[PDB]
């Protein structure tokens, strides 16, 4: 009954019969088969790929964030928030550690201060270097500074993102947004950035499934040692683009998502499959599902 | 237990029997029973019960 | 005051000889002291003697003014309005009476005659009053005429059978038996139109408490405030947090309706218009660097600068007088044209005084109804907003709608009083106003005398009103104040119907399923087994446990004065908001009102729980709750609390700790046999096997078990500070377990209702089948009534022969068994008993 | 108990995607299941050639294996919505009989006793918590099914097999052939190829 | 700095307005009293003893609306348009000197708020006198000004109008006299102690699409409901 | 927020030419120096922070409904401790009535 896997009293049959869209599905799932048949034999290979595809947005790595009306100049001592005035100690180290990442000349009067959750960085196995590249690859209109990756408890890791003037030059002709409004809109974009995963799936497990295959002697044999990925949440197009997943054999549990990307004939086969799953084994004949 | 008759008290508005044993009326062949009889193909039974025995009449249309 | 009594050491109590069958004497004593429906009789009795007189003499004072719509005359043309002012002085209710033949002298009406003739078992209500009529002239003077009206009968009020106003209360058991009544029944029902009706117990949220629920509104917080007493008028305030960022306070009551006001407007109208002080009442400190206050202020700062379309003109104003005037002209229903009265400065003063009189009497009346406690309400109102914002921040979860820590069970006295209020002003007060309106229209005010005024008052209350007052109460009793017809299947059903707690009657799929389940707060107060097994009513009806009761309102003034006289409690006027968060003071509540602060919340509750054990200072029915999550102490004495007796468990942890200290001190001195200074832990109850034998002999009751500090009454919100052993064996198993220190020891049968105790070895049966027996045992043929030949009942079955089961239970000590000990063979015989059929001997 | 000991020393490291609370609950549910050995004492106490209760279950006439185990061996873990008894009694207590943040499995719905031996008060309350769900879901199995049944029929009833064995709505094809084979559900035989 | 209450400022202030000193001393305590009694000073409540006495807030509210309105005149140039209570008398002024009046007008909010919050917690009785005395000395400060010549007539009018409105606002909360009750526009006129026209639905406990447990699309007779028993 | 000196009202914050300027409804205008450079902030995992349970952790040794454990307190050498399990990561804290508290706090 928990969120994301709600299969309590009638919900899933209501999701099918009412043709509810993918956005209203409380128990959507998806089965992904590895592209390489050799890889699907090994569990560890399928285990790391399953953890590779898991939506870790930048928001969930944050304990707290602060929006500051500050500009950074290397030489000129600009005003800084008194509770965060100690941040300048690691700012000097960053400037002397990155002789190529110098502050731009169009930094706006807007600063986002971030304090990473070091516990989540350990459990999810996310390095500081990976986060920096992901944010700099997605947000070219910002300048990002970070503290040192520390292995000693009690000293946090600080991410500092400076908004450039081009962040407002995107669309400021629509004057119905003060500079405070754009900055709040930018931090929402920064927090919802995707890091190490594909959007739409929150959990990706590893399951054992059984398949048939014709041998070299024409014999049909059951293969039991086949590993795949069963995810919580549905995104056919997201797993479509992955190079570790066979795009031809993506099995979604969403009728609307299968209809959107495959068509009405594949959506017809999806309705039959989903009703049968609800019907269990003491279910009706197949012709009633058609 | 209940078993009434071929005829008895009748609703003034719909012309159907009254409700239940208490009013000495008939028993209900509800929505779900016409579904079953239609599924079985029992159409002459529906005529006998829903028309001959409940309120069937003759309507004249130009 | 500090406790002084001391009991014998727990190491000398001999309870190794106790058995579970000996602990049934505790349930016997609890039921004998409680009775089975004694709360119903007590509730109707204090509704009769105390409730209705107070409601009539306090909450029905009439002060109205009406236009003089007469023609032209010297006095007429010169006068414009007449003020009708009256109140009721003497109120009483008598036993039911009936008029024999015609023009007799109102002989007594016995309940059986009312049942047979289809009459009403209602007793007359006599009221007395004084009336003042004030007529206002154009020049400026006024004329006042005052008249005292002799007491008269207005109508009849329904009377519960077996109560103080019933005729079957001054009669012996033999006389009750021989007048067509049931000598073994306790009563507790109403006779109306030849039918017997039961006013069921009602679940209701706890008053003077904040209920925080999620939902356009982001969050919602409700607070119903009652100034003290079951019969006082209650006013609720709803604090909503909208998606726009605006915090609005809405007061729903007898004078306001559905008017959402920005939160800071309420603070401004009471003289505190400075925003820094207004914010301080919510965050308790502007100088705190805590990350909670940063979240608090950020929401509060944005809320001030949100434009309210209805309260736009006064949003930016700091003059409290105009804000009161702005609200007064908005809520007063007699103002139809603005600025027509603003020219007159006396009309402006009238609306200002009226609004301040209303607001002081309607905004958090439990904190006071005078103008002295205006700032005191603002401190409490800011606390309520602070609690709501703590849930938006997800620091605290929303209020659980199913837990009984925040629920009350209201009997017949509370329910009938609520219906009485809405009927009395409609069928009595309104006709009098109409009667006086027509009197002044047809006669000059100066021409009236003492005789005319009294005539108009009584003539207006004709038998149209007398019929209206009595029959509307009967309609409330019949229509259902949730009531049901008393169907007499057997004695068990009659008792179980009077011990039934009903809920108010939503469509939310999750909400409709959660409320039908058994909750963790039920064991001991609500039967975990008794419910409907079929249909929409599965779990919608609840049954009191065998030892559960319903407490009445206590004498709150005695405890309130002692708390204020306690040197360990600082009065609310002696502490600042900064003195609370900087020194870490603990707020102290009594019946939901905030009266002061204490430096040690745990020690205050511990010291007052120990004082309750003597009973000479703190009443045994006082709920003392210590909230260890927010460090607050709450005292509850209101009516509607379910309570059950729990045997107190005492230990020697004080001596055990000293032995640990001495053993450690010996080890630090290099001593080898340091372990010899330790003593074993001992926890035990003071209930001895001799006490069980004394309960059975009638020389030991529950009242004097409480008086000796052996058992105490525990309330569901007080049960959250208790660790209870489920049986005397679990207590004996953990007798020397220091890591599990129980506060009370339970009797296992106390968790089941009366109907659920009929099933033998119910713990050995599947629990869902125990639920079925509760439904099946209540529809069993038997001696449905001991006075069946005197009754003309519909669809009733009287089974001739009944037997006590060979394996009986404790439920048969209170109700007559219904059934026979049939010899049953568990066999296959011909296939006629398949699919849940049986084969019955024709002989 | 030893899973709790690992928790006390902080030796429970959840995998990627699971919190420590969710991983701890998963470990407890797995560790509190009766093994297949539970029937060894059960079958040694009965004579299969004369036991009426066993012959009713073994032959499929009435009952199942969990019924005998509950009657004779033990009820086990009460599991509502595939999880243990959540604490609804004042922030960490499941009932008034157990302390806050209790670690023992009995506090979370593990019934150690069988029906033939009788349950205690806390075990009966947990059993009533699961028993009430059966009554609630049985009531919903009528109304909720009826809501879905009526909507399904009113959408599907217009489909009638015509003279071509097609399924159509008065002119409009829904199926080119009923069931894509043109056969009746009552006239089917299960045959191996 | 030792603060001491000065009764001479109230006497001087009352003489200017041609009103009794009791009117000034009764700011916030006029509720429920006849203004004639207030004018004579009869029935004056005793000095406050609790820090939660609404009189302290009532007097403080009167002080801050004097300061709020004074600063509106002081910063009249910053407004898009001045409010009503300051615009009709500065209308005849020119913009360059309307941009002025923030240099020639002294500030009168020097240390009021800090001291009042200290006195309220420490001794409520002295706080009520301090707030009243502060209002009088501020009025005298704005009335004893003499230079420059072009500002004397524009601020003394402001000082009298503000103190009169503060007194009048306090006066409109006192006990009303005699008036025509039908000017409100309706027949009935109730008071705050009336229960005849209370809301009927408010006597009950205040407060409160498909029903999942209702057999509404299940067509089964109500007399044969035992077929739905769980058994 | 910034409270007006004159009328003690909540001043409105705007931004002009690289500076934060507070303007009030009474015309008083001031500019913040350092402590007003905080446009907005949010704190995550508010349901398991240490400031949430400070009062509860302090009161735990005296609450009789908390789970005890047979371990020696290193300060007073009492042979039992109070064990609490807070947060979604199930952080275990051992507390005693003498002031001892595991995690060194
Ligand atoms: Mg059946
Ligand atoms: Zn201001
Ligand atoms: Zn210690």
């Amino acid at each position: 009954v928990a969120g994301g896997t709600n299969k309590s009293g009638i919900v899933r049959p209501q999701e099918i019969f009412s043709a509810k869209p993918v956005e209203a599905e409380q128990s959507s799932e998806m089965l992904l088969r590895l592209k390489n048949p050799e890889v699907e034999t090994n569990k560890t290979y399928a285990q790391e790929i399953a953890n590779s595809i898991e939506l870790i947005t930048f928001e969930r790595l944050i304990l707290q964030w602060h929006l500051l009306y500050e500009t950074y100049s290397s030489t000129k001592k600009n005003v800084m928030y008194p509770d965060f005035a100690s941040d300048v100690e690691w700012m000097t180290d960053f400037l002397e550690n990155h002789p190529l990442l110098q502050p731009p000349e169009d930094i706006a009067n807007w600063c986002i201060r971030l304090e990473l959750n070091k516990t989540t960085m350990i459990l999810k196995s996310i390095s500081l270097e990976s986060i920096i590249n992901s944010l700099r690859a997605k947000h070219p209109n910002t300048y990002i500074m970070h503290s040192v990756e520390n292995t000693a408890s009690g000293i946090p890791i600080i991410i500092r993102i400076y908004l450039r003037e081009s962040a407002f030059r995107r669309s400021t002709n629509t004057r119905m947004a003060t500079d405070e409004k754009i900055a709040v809109n930018v931090v929402d974009k920064l927090l919802n950035s995707t890091i190490r995963g594909i959007p739409g799936i929150k959990n990706a497990n590893v399951v054992k499934l059984m398949r048939h295959r014709v041998d070299a002697q024409g014999k049909l044999v059951r293969l039991d040692n086949i590993y795949a990925i069963k995810t919580n949440g549905t995104n056919i197009f997201g797993a479509m683009l992955d190079d570790n997943i066979d795009p031809y054999t993506i099995v979604s549990s969403s009728i609307g998502d299968t209809m959107e990307l495959y068509g009405i004939e594949a959506a017809r086969q999806k309705i039959i499959s989903e009703i049968r799953t609800v019907m269990g084994d003491k279910g009706p004949n197949h012709r009633h599902l058609l | 237990r209940y078993a009434v008759a071929s005829y008895g008290p009748t609703d003034a508005l719909t012309g159907q029997p009254l409700d239940g044993k208490r009013s000495h009326g008939g028993l209900r062949l509800g929505e779900m029973e016409h579904w079953v009889l239609t599924a079985q193909g029992a159409m002459q039974t529906i005529i006998e019960k829903s028309h001959d025995d409940s309120d069937g009449c003759i309507s004249y249309i130009c | 005051l500090r406790p002084q009594i001391t009991y014998g050491p727990i190491e000398t109590v001999d309870n190794e000889e106790l058995t579970e069958a000996d602990m049934l004497s505790f349930i016997s004593a609890a039921v004998n002291s409680t009775g089975l429906i004694g709360y119903n009789i007590k509730s109707f009795d204090d509704l009769m003697d105390n409730g209705i007189p107070q409601i009539v003499k306090q909450m029905f004072n009439v002060d109205i003014t009406y236009k003089d719509q007469r023609d032209h005359t010297e006095i007429d043309k010169l006068r414009e309005s007449v003020q009708i002012q009256f109140n009721f002085t003497d109120v009483n209710i008598e036993r039911p009476q009936h008029r024999n033949y015609s023009q007799g002298n109102k002989i007594n009406l016995l309940p059986n005659k009312a049942r047979l003739c289809g009459l009403s078992y209602s007793g007359p209500v006599n009221l007395a009053a004084e009336v003042i009529l004030t007529a206002h002239y154009s020049n400026g003077r006024q004329e006042v005429k005052r008249a005292s009206i002799p007491p008269f009968q207005v109508s009849t009020f329904p009377i519960m059978r077996g109560s103080n106003r019933c005729h079957t209360h001054h009669l012996s058991k033999t006389a009750k038996k021989e007048i067509g009544e049931d000598p073994n029944e306790p009563g507790g029902y109403f006779i109306a139109r030849g039918g017997e009706w039961v006013v069921d117990l009602l679940e209701n949220i706890r008053f003077n408490t904040l209920h925080i629920h999620y939902h356009n509104e982001i969050i919602r917080g409700e607070f119903i405030s009652q100034p003290g007493g079951a019969f006082e008028n209650s006013s609720q305030i709803i604090i909503r947090y909208m998606t726009t960022g605006a915090i609005t306070i809405e007061i729903n009551s007898t004078k306001f309706s559905k008017l959402r006001i920005p939160w800071y407007l309420i603070f401004r109208m009471f003289g505190m218009t400075g925003d820094d002080s207004i914010i301080e009442q919510v965050v308790f400190d502007l100088e705190s660097n805590s990350l909670v206050n940063t979240f608090m202020i950020e929401i509060l700062e944005k809320s001030i600068h949100v434009l309210d379309p209805i309260f736009q003109p006064v949003q930016h104003e700091l003059n409290r007088e105009k804000i009161i005037q702005f609200l007064s002209e908005k809520v007063s229903k007699f103002v139809s044209n603005p600025s027509a009265y603003k020219s007159d400065e006396n009309a402006v003063q009238y609306l200002n005084e009226r609004q301040l009189t209303i607001l002081d009497k309607i905004l958090l009346p439990h904190m006071g109804q005078t103008a002295d406690t205006r700032v005191r309400k603002l401190r409490f109102l800011g606390l309520l907003i602070h609690k709501i914002l703590l849930v938006i921040m997800n620091v605290f979860p929303p209020t659980d709608r199913d837990s009984y820590r925040t629920k009350r069970v209201h009997g017949s006295g509370v329910s009938l009083a609520k219906a009485f209020k809405a009927i009395f002003n409609t069928s009595v007060i309104a006709p009098i106003i109409n009667g006086f309106k027509e009197l002044l229209k047809q006669t000059a005010f100066e021409e009236l005398t003492q005789r005319n005024i009294i005539e108009a008052f009584s003539a207006a209350l004709s038998k149209n009103t007398a019929s209206d007052l009595n029959r509307s109460m009967e309609q409330s009793i019949i229509s259902g104040v949730s009531t049901q017809s008393l169907e007499r299947k057997n004695l068990l059903n009659t008792i179980s119907a009077l011990r039934t707690v009903n809920t108010h009657n939503s469509k939310q799929t999750e909400r409709a399923d959660m409320m039908r389940r058994v909750h963790a707060s039920y064991p001991g107060y609500i039967c975990v087994a008794q419910s409907a097994d079929t249909g929409e009513k599965v779990g919608m009806s609840k049954q009191l446990a065998i030892t559960a009761n319903v407490c009445t309102a206590g004498e709150v003034l005695s405890l309130k004065q002692r708390l204020l006289s306690d040197p360990a409690i600082q009065q609310l006027a002696d502490v600042s908001n900064k003195d609370i968060v900087r020194k870490g003071l603990a707020r102290v509540f009594i019946n939901g009102e905030w009266i002061g602060c204490c430096t040690n919340a745990f020690e205050l509750a511990q010291r007052y729980r120990m004082l309750r054990r003597e009973g000479k200072v703190v009443h045994p029915h006082t709920t003392i709750y210590w909230d260890s999550m927010v460090d607050e102490v709450e005292f509850w004495l209101d009516v509607g609390r379910l309570t059950r007796p729990l045997l107190i468990v005492d230990n020697n942890i004080e001596k055990y700790n000293q032995a640990c200290y001495k053993a450690a001190e010996a080890r630090k001195k290099g001593d080898k046999d340091w372990e010899k200074h330790k003593i074993p832990f001992i926890q035990n109850t003071r209930f001895t096997p001799q006490m069980a034998k004394d309960i059975l002999a009638g020389t030991l009751t529950l009242e004097d078990l409480v008086a000796q500090g052996i058992c105490e009454f525990i309330t569901p919100e007080e049960a959250e500070n208790c660790l209870v052993a489920f049986s005397i064996i679990e207590l004996r198993k953990h007798k020397h377990d220091v890591t599990r220190r129980f506060t009370h020891v339970d009797v296992p049968q106390a968790i089941l209702g009366l109907a659920a105790l009929v099933s033998p070895y119910a713990n050995c049966t599947q629990p869902a089948r125990v639920t079925y027996e509760t439904n099946q045992g209540r529809q069993t043929g038997g001696w449905y009534c001991f006075s069946w030949p005197y009754r003309v009942d519909m669809n009733r079955f009287f089974q001739f022969y009944n037997e006590m089961p060979l394996v009986k239970t404790i439920a048969h000590n209170y109700v007559i068994p219904n059934g026979l000990n049939t010899i049953v063979a568990y066999m296959i015989y011909g296939g006629y008993n398949q699919e849940d059929s049986v084969i019955v001997s024709q002989s | 108990e030893e899973i709790n000991n690992r928790l006390l020393h902080g030796d429970i490291m959840p995998p990627i995607g699971l919190t420590t609370h969710d991983f701890y609950e998963k470990l407890q549910l797995n560790a509190l299941k009766f093994p297949d050995r539970i029937l060894k004492p059960i079958m040694n106490s009965i004579n299969p050639e004369t036991n009426g209760l066993f012959q009713m279950v073994a032959t499929g006439a009435k009952g199942s294996n969990p019924n005998m185990i509950h009657i004779m061996a033990g009820i086990g873990q009460i599991e509502i919505n595939t999880q243990r008894i959540q604490p609804q009694f004042s922030f960490g207590r499941t009932l008034v009989y157990y302390p806050r943040f209790a670690l023992e499995a009995q506090a979370y719905g593990f019934i150690c006793n069988s029906y033939i031996a009788g349950l205690t008060s806390p075990e009966f309350i947990f059993g009533e918590m699961n028993g009430r769900f059966d009554l609630i879901n049985k009531a919903l199995s009528t109304s909720s099914t009826g809501y879905a049944n009526r909507k399904a029929i009113f959408g599907l009833q217009s489909c009638i097999v015509d003279y071509y064995r097609r399924v159509s709505i008065d002119t409009r094809l829904v199926q080119q052939l009923y069931g894509e084979d043109g056969l009746d559900a009552r006239q089917l035989e299960t045959v191996r190829f | 700095e030792p603060w001491t209450f000065d009764y001479g400022k109230i006497i001087k202030t009352a003489k200017i307005l041609d009103i009794s000193p009791a009117v000034i001393e009764a700011i916030g305590a006029m509720e429920g009293r006849s203004y004639a009694d207030i004018r004579e000073g009869q029935g004056a409540p005793p000095p406050p003893t609790s820090m939660d006495d609404p009189r302290l807030m009532a007097v403080d509210s009167a002080v801050r609306i004097f300061l709020y309105n004074y600063n509106c005149l002081r910063h009249v140039s910053t407004f898009n348009k001045p409010p009503i209570h300051v615009e009709r008398l500065v209308k005849h002024l020119s913009y360059e000197e309307k941009e002025d009046l923030e240099k020639v007008l002294p500030n009168v909010v020097n240390e009021y708020h800090t001291t009042f919050k200290h006195l309220r917690v420490t001794d409520p009785a002295s706080a009520l006198l301090y707030s009243i005395e502060f209002l009088c000395i501020s009025f005298l400060t704005l009335y004893e000004i003499k230079e420059p010549s072009w500002v004397v007539n524009i601020v003394r009018e402001f000082a009298l109008t503000e103190l009169n409105t503060i007194i009048q606002s306090e006066k409109l909360l006192s006990k009303p006299g005699a008036f025509n009750f039908m000017i409100f526009g309706e027949d009935f006129v109730c008071s705050g102690e009336d229960s005849s026209m209370d809301d009927i639905s408010a006597y009950s406990s205040p407060g409160l699409l498909d029903d999942p447990f209702s057999i509404e699309d299940v067509d089964i007779s109500l007399d044969v409901l035992d077929n739905l028993a769980p058994q | 927020m910034k409270i007006c000196k004159a009328c003690s009202s909540c001043m409105v914050r705007t931004y002009v030419d690289g500076n934060i300027i507070f303007r009030c409804s009474c015309g008083e205008s001031v500019q913040g120096d350092s402590q007003n450079l905080l446009v907005s902030s949010k704190v995550y995992h508010t349901g398991e922070m240490e400031d949430k349970y400070k009062i509860f952790i302090k009161n735990a040794p005296f609450d009789p409904t908390n789970c005890q454990i047979k371990k020696d307190c290193p300060n007073c050498h009492l042979d039992y401790l109070t064990q609490i399990c807070i947060g979604s990561q199930k952080i275990i804290i051992l507390v005693c009535r003498c002031g001892y508290m595991s995690n060194r706090g």
